[PDB]
RNA sequence: ACCCAUAGUAGGCCUAAAAGCAGCCACCAAUUAAGAAAGCGUUCAAGCUCAACACCCACUACCUAAAAAAUCCCAAACAUAU
């Protein structure tokens, strides 16, 4: 059985959700930790890595890991820490065609797109669609001045969001 | 069996057969689905 | 090679602010004092009101006459509101709230002693009337299921219909009246008092033409 | 038609298929424009359960019906010929198209009850213990309502309920 | 104590480099090649909303795949309540 | 087949499918290969071989089944349907199991 | 067995005026 | 009806967690084709169908569905000659 879970590099722990799944199938958690942490030494800790635990007789597990999620790549390349809360109404990031093209070069190397032997244009088309779900708008050309102006306005909107949360807590207090 | 005026398959293994002059629902997966035409 | 076909687009349909059916009160706001006759002619014969679509595209058509009381409205509302998609569907009442007073006498009373007291209210419905109308960003298949459930629970024969099924229903009846190979029709005989038949017919039978028997509608009759 | 033979020789089984002689429609149908075999031979409304020369052409060697796509019958005539063959079996008219009997099973003897025009499977019918009033009389079905449109040479139509 | 990792925020840097493209600690943020070094079709890419059926060619692949999605959208819609 | 996957290819050891794809009476034999080549059916017994002896000599298609017990089943598919073969094939699987035990 | 009520409407007994 | 099922990605947001399937918004891309998912599912997981592809026609008629009382069923019967 193949176990699919996007885990962070070097942060494997015996607690949930990893633990209960491994224990139910009989795979030793300590054995997993020993292998995982060693195999994740050269990778920055905390990086979301799509993993693929190829559990096989007898509980043997080959932890093959691919490129990080494209969400991480885009969100980090846009300079934002979270995603849009209601995409299509809130633009939480801006990126250029150049940023998308180079992220495609790295993400195309992933085994998922590599095995399909698709042209890079097809992979680029995938990045744009995934971006429109995170609230990030892809632009042909962006100047440093254009981004600074928007970022200033973005701070005002973000600050107001904190105040709105407090009001909601008051109503939840009664319920 | 439960006697029923309208016979309704409750699953995808529940099959309709007419025996003894009336319609029946037999289900080997979920025997609780067995119905008899009333 | 499956042959795909275009799908209808719902860009020309807006959803009211309140898509759900409003609440219907048991009795009118100001209670009635004058007690009214039985007046059973108000569920007899074809409906002359609320017989056409106004806003939506689907409805419950009454295939018979009868009285809706509050319990029926509660059943219609909760079933429709619970089963509709508020974002893409709206529902309007096509019947008014109960307004006809109904009197009952004390339990165990003998005949006589004046009329009884107002007990509850009802709404008369005639055959061919729309009871509830729906519309929105849906097809008929999406609503036909639970509209048939509510219709089956009405005190008269009723059916979920569409803007289209209603029309073909009327085209089929007119087609039958035209290709009917029987030289003898109820109307012809009853209008000419053939066989002195009016000694067993009502005066109302001159316009009902044998399609109505009390509150019952017979769609097979031509 | 096509056969299948399984011969086991020296702990080895060989399953083959042979093509046997095939019958062919008689030449010159009186109505070549007919869609199904029935209408092509002016046979619609003109056969009954006892016309086994017709009915035997649409059944398998063991008394089963043949599929509509193979015979070519209209859906309607298929149901008529299907009911007619059910009644012909129950009348003892197809004494060679009998169910295959496994492992030379010898059935226990049954009471002989001659019958004809039997709509229902004999074991599937209950006794009429309460016949009911004359205005709501529980009747006994005779024949099939599928054959109601057969040509009637009498002025009284077929009575399907006795 | 548990939170997300660091996010670069330097405007100029963000506009001169493809941040996060370097996933190796020793790697260097990749500077952006110039216009000439990219093919012409990159600037002809559809960066807006998808073309509608009227805009799409009835004899093109995207057209039919779009139509198929709409047919599946409907199928799911009219079975939601069945 | 659903019953064929439930029953399995357990007793079977080697299944050889031979046909001349340029002929017009191999559709049944080519269909027989499709069903047995499924990941479902092959998984039931990985050791059980499934060979495709594609030829172009003119011989009628054949299916050769070798059981672990040593028994053989030869289905000459020239005038057989894929369904007839699968029903016959399943019968021997159900039979050789009882004979051994 | 049950005590009954009474009608509260009096009058209305004049005959037609012809 | 039969078959058949890979992939950006566990889309963000929310939430202790939400992974098609809490609720919130958006619903674009890969391959001939497979919904940011219709029904079930769970540990939020995983699993099982359905909607796609391929092979290629399942036959689908038309709307339909009921019953019990008390002395003892209640003419006999009958599908065929104008
Ligand atoms: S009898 Fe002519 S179509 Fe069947």
């Amino acid at each position: 059985g193949v176990i699919r879970a996007i885990v962070r590099a070097g942060l494997a722990m015996p607690g949930p959700p990893l633990g209960p799944v491994l224990g139910q199938r009989g795979v030793s958690i300590n054995q997993f930790c020993k292998e995982f942490n060693e195999r994740t030494k050269d990778i920055k800790e905390g990086i979301p890595l799509p993993t693929k635990i190829l559990v096989k007789p007898d509980r043997t597990f080959e932890i093959k890991i691919g490129q990080p999620t494209v969400s991480y790549f885009l969100k980090a390349a846009a300079g934002i820490e979270k995603g849009a809360r209601q995409t299509g109404k809130e633009v939480a990031g801006l990126v250029t065609l150049k940023h998308v093209y180079e992220i495609a070069r790295i993400k195309a190397q992933d085994e998922a797109f590599a095995l399909q032997d698709v042209p890079l244009s097809s992979v680029v088309r995938s990045i744009i669609g995934s971006a429109r779900s995170l609230g990030i708008r892809v632009v042909k050309d962006l100047s440093s001045e254009e981004l600074a102006a928007f970022q200033k306005e973005r701070a005002i909107f973000l600050a107001a969001q904190k105040e709105a949360d407090l009001a909601a807590q008051e109503e939840a207090a009664k319920k | 069996f439960k006697n029923k005026t309208v016979l309704k398959k409750r699953c995808k293994d529940c099959y309709l057969v007419k025996r003894r002059g009336r319609w029946y629902v037999y289900c080997k997966t979920h025997p609780r689905h067995k119905q008899r035409q009333m | 090679v499956k042959t795909l076909l275009p799908v209808p687009s719902f860009e020309d349909v807006s959803i009211p602010e309140k898509p759900k059916l409003r609440f219907i009160e048991r009795a009118p706001l100001v209670p009635k004092v004058r007690r009214e006759p039985k007046n059973l002619s108000d569920i007899r014969g074809p409906s002359t009101e609320a017989t056409e679509f106004t806003e939506g595209n689907f409805a419950i058509l009454a295939l018979g006459g009868g009285y809706l009381h509050w319990g029926h409205f509660e059943m219609m509302r909760l079933t429709i509101n619970r089963s509709m998609d508020p974002k893409n569907m709206f529902a309007i009442w096509r019947v008014p709230a109960p307004f006809k007073p109904i009197t009952r006498k004390s339990v165990g009373h003998r005949m006589g002693g004046g009329k009884g007291a107002i007990d509850h209210y009802v709404t008369p419905v005639k055959a061919g009337r729309l009871v509830v109308e729906m519309g929105g960003r849906c097809e008929f298949e999406e609503v036909q299921g639970f509209l048939d459930q509510v219709a089956h629970k009405l005190p008269f024969a009723a059916k979920a219909v569409s803007r289209g099924t209603l029309e073909k229903m009327r085209k089929d009846q007119e087609e039958r009246e035209r290709n009917n190979q029987n030289p003898w029709t109820f109307e012809r005989i009853a209008t000419a008092n053939m066989l002195g038949i009016r000694k067993v017919l009502s005066p109302y039978d001159l316009t009902h033409k044998g399609k109505y028997w009390g509150k019952f509608y017979m769609p097979k009759r031509v | 038609f096509r056969e299948v033979v399984e011969t086991q020789e020296g702990k080895t089984t060989i399953i083959e298929g042979r093509i046997t002689a095939t019958p062919k429609e008689s030449p010159n149908p009186p109505n070549p424009s007919g869609q199904c075999p029935i209408c092509r031979w002016n046979l619609k409304h003109k056969y009954n359960y006892d016309d086994v020369l017709l009915l035997s052409q649409f059944i398998r060697p063991h008394g089963g019906m043949l599929p509509r796509k193979i015979t070519g019958l209209c859906q309607e005539e298929h149901r008529k010929i299907e009911e007619c063959v059910k009644m012909a079996h129950r009348a003892g008219l197809l004494p060679n198209h009998r169910p295959r009997l496994p492992e030379g099973v010898v059935p226990k003897s049954k009471p002989q009850l001659n019958r004809y025009l039997t709509r229902w499977a004999p074991g599937s019918v209950k006794p009429i213990y309460k016949k009911g009033p004359r205005w709501n009389r529980v009747r006994m079905p005779v024949g099939s309502p599928l054959l109601r449109d057969n040509v009637c040479y009498s002025r009284t139509p077929w009575k399907l309920y006795h | 104590a548990l939170k997300d990792p660091d996010v670069c925020t330097d405007p100029v840097q963000l506009t001169t480099y493809a941040m996060g493209v370097n996933i190796y600690k020793e790697g260097q943020d990749v500077p952006l090649k110039p216009d000439a070094e990219y093919p012409e079709w990159l600037f002809e890419m559809n960066l807006g909303p998808p073309k509608t059926l009227e805009e799409l060619d009835p004899e093109s692949r995207e057209y039919w795949r779009r139509l198929r999605k709409q047919n599946i959208w409907r199928h799911n819609r009219l079975s939601k309540n069945k | 087949a659903a019953a064929l996957a439930r029953l399995g290819l357990r007793p079977v050891k080697q299944v050889r499918v031979q046909f001349c794809p340029f002929e017009k009476n191999v559709e049944s034999t080519r269909t027989f290969l499709q069903t047995v080549s499924s990941e479902k059916v092959r998984s039931t017994n990985l050791n059980c071989s499934v060979i495709a002896d594609v030829r172009h000599d003119g011989s009628e298609p054949c299916v050769d089944v070798l059981f672990g017990d040593g028994h053989r089943l030869i289905m000459r598919g020239a005038h057989l349907t894929a369904l007839e073969m699968l029903t016959a094939f399943a019968s021997h699987i159900r039979a050789r199991d009882a004979a051994g035990s | 067995k049950k005590s009954g009520g009474s009608s509260k409407n009096l009058g209305g007994k004049s005959s037609g005026r012809r």
